[PDB]
């Protein structure tokens, strides 16, 4: 059975653990402890095809070490999540992206932006700009929200596509 | 000011005194020089590497490529080690 | 320690690589301790924006040979101050090699290392051929030239 | 504009630029400068053409493109009467070793 190895990054704060587990124990996380970083196995299907998928949850401070430069590198498809309640979450992910680009040695990564907290009220990106954005950088935009976990297993199923799309 | 290369199979080559003096080698026996090793195919090469060397150096912009072809390859190799160049 | 070395100034700089080179381009950085990091390869006649910081130190390779190329006309990149958010340009070409290194070049590229003794030529020439471009090598040259 | 040339006569081969509106008999008194015969007893050719010293060498088909540094054009050089154009070859390289 083909595995799929996705990575999910952003500022933290963002929801990374929240939304990850949402994907997989299906019960949105109010509060989840801001320095574990855990991967997580479950058994999909996509597209009727029975994907494995692996998901690293990452947490914690800066590290750009020969050894977190080849953890990050195992990463088939990256998930750059932002909180449209924080501008530094939107902003931040371009120096995500870049470092996405660095380590996998290509302009041209599997991955998916992501606009979490689509719950609540407050706005400081609209879902207008992120797709701008995105279309720059040539990748999908889904507006998930673990809160209300809508889109949350859109966004996983269409990093897979996005990956399944690269490896042909 | 002008120097004469002559090659081993006679050929001669006029080139600009400045321009063979790119070769450490050719400003050590220093206004005709004789090679008894060097054919024709390969005294002209090095003369055009020559040209293209003085014209490049210390140019702004792109540089073409100093084109080699296989055959000449090693003639060449043995040619620029004796003329250090 | 090291003199060519990149400074940690956390001061976003955006950069043009512009490969103006008939050679794959290897961009290579030097990190804070001076040493070579190889980076995403730039095929001949791209340019792409890529994103540095303020003091960064550049250097640039042939992906395949690592022989020399220029940038700006010189041999190593410093980012400038990105005057009202323009772009620094860093443009990339090929050097005068000499006469003697480019044959070696092609030379290399033609025979195997296998094979590299089995020609007829000056025994000087061999250990020529098997001396292949050395980022270090040209990093300890240029620290002593700057000295 | 520069074009970069190698006039040949017999055995001897001249290494020389110009300039693409520099006119054929301009360059046959840079040859005169160099072996010593006058825009006088001399004939300059592109291929098996004869050049007429009153056009540009870029009017002759003499381009930046066709006459680099690395690859000049070739112009043939003749010198009672003339003689027949003759422009002794360059030798030939071996057969490429096995190795390559
Ligand atoms: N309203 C709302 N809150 C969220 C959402 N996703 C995450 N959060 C909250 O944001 C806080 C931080 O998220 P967390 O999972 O710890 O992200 P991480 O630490 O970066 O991995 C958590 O306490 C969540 O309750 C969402 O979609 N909507
Ligand atoms: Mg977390």
């Amino acid at each position: 059975m083909t595995e799929y190895k996705l990575v999910v990054v952003g500022a933290v704060g963002v929801g990374k653990s929240a939304l990850t587990i949402q994907l997989i124990q299906n019960h949105f996380v109010d509060e989840y402890d801001p320095t574990i970083e855990d991967s997580y196995r479950k058994q999909v299907v996509i597209d009727g095809e029975t994907c494995l998928l692996d998901i690293l949850d990452t947490a914690g401070q800066e590290e750009y070490s020969a050894m977190r430069d080849q953890y990050m590198r195992t990463g088939e498809g990256f998930l750059c999540v932002f909180a449209i309640n924080n501008t530094k979450s939107f902003e931040d992910i371009h120096h995500y992206r870049e470092q996405i680009k660095r380590v996998k040695d290509s302009e041209d990564v599997p991955m998916v932006l992501v606009g979490n907290k689509s719950d609540l009220p407050s706005r400081t990106v609209d879902t207008k700009q992120a797709q701008d954005l995105a279309r720059s950088y040539g990748i999908p935009f889904i507006e998930t929200s673990a809160k209300t976990r809508q889109g949350v297993d859109d966004a996983f199923y269409t990093l897979v596509r996005e990956i399944r799309k690269h490896k042909e | 000011m002008y120097v004469k290369l002559i090659s081993s199979d006679g050929h001669e080559f006029i080139v600009k005194r400045e321009h063979a003096l790119t070769s450490g080698t050719i400003k050590a026996m220093l206004n005709e020089v004789n090679f008894r090793e060097i054919p024709s195919h390969v005294l002209s090469k090095v003369c055009m590497y020559f040209t293209y060397k003085v014209r490049y150096t210390n140019s702004s912009t792109e540089i073409p490529e100093f084109p080699i072809a296989p055959e000449i390859a090693l003639e060449l190799l043995m040619a620029a080690n004796f003329l250090d160049c | 320690r090291p003199v060519l070395r990149s400074v940690n100034s956390r001061e976003p700089s955006q950069v043009i690589f512009c490969n103006r080179s008939p050679r794959v381009v290897l961009p290579v950085w030097l990190n804070f301790d001076g040493e070579p990091q190889p980076y995403p390869t730039l095929p001949p006649g791209t340019g792409r924006r890529i994103h540095s910081y303020r003091g960064h130190l550049w250097l640039f390779r042939d992906a395949g040979t690592h022989d020399g190329l220029l940038v700006n006309q010189t041999e190593l990149f410093v980012p400038s101050l990105n005057v009202d958010g323009q772009p620094i340009f860093a443009n990339i070409t090929l050097p005068v090699y000499t006469l003697k290194e480019r044959c070696l070049q092609v030379v290399r590229s033609l025979v195997k290392p296998e094979n590299y003794r089995r020609l007829d030529i000056v025994r000087s020439l061999y250990e020529d051929l098997e001396d292949h471009p050395n980022v270090q090598k040209d990093l300890e040259r240029l620290t002593q030239e700057r000295i | 504009m520069d074009v970069f040339l190698m006039i040949r006569r017999h055995k001897t081969t001249i290494f020389t630029d110009a300039k693409e509106s520099s006119t054929v008999f301009e360059l046959k008194r840079i040859v005169e400068g160099i072996l010593k015969r006058p825009p006088d007893e001399q004939r300059l050719y592109k291929d098996d053409q004869l050049l007429d010293d009153g056009k540009t060498l870029g009017e002759c088909g003499f381009t930046s493109q066709t006459a680099r540094p690395q690859a000049p054009a070739t112009v043939g050089l003749a010198f009672d009467t003339f003689e027949a154009l003759c422009i002794e070859p360059f030798s030939s390289p071996p057969e490429l070793p096995d190795v390559m």
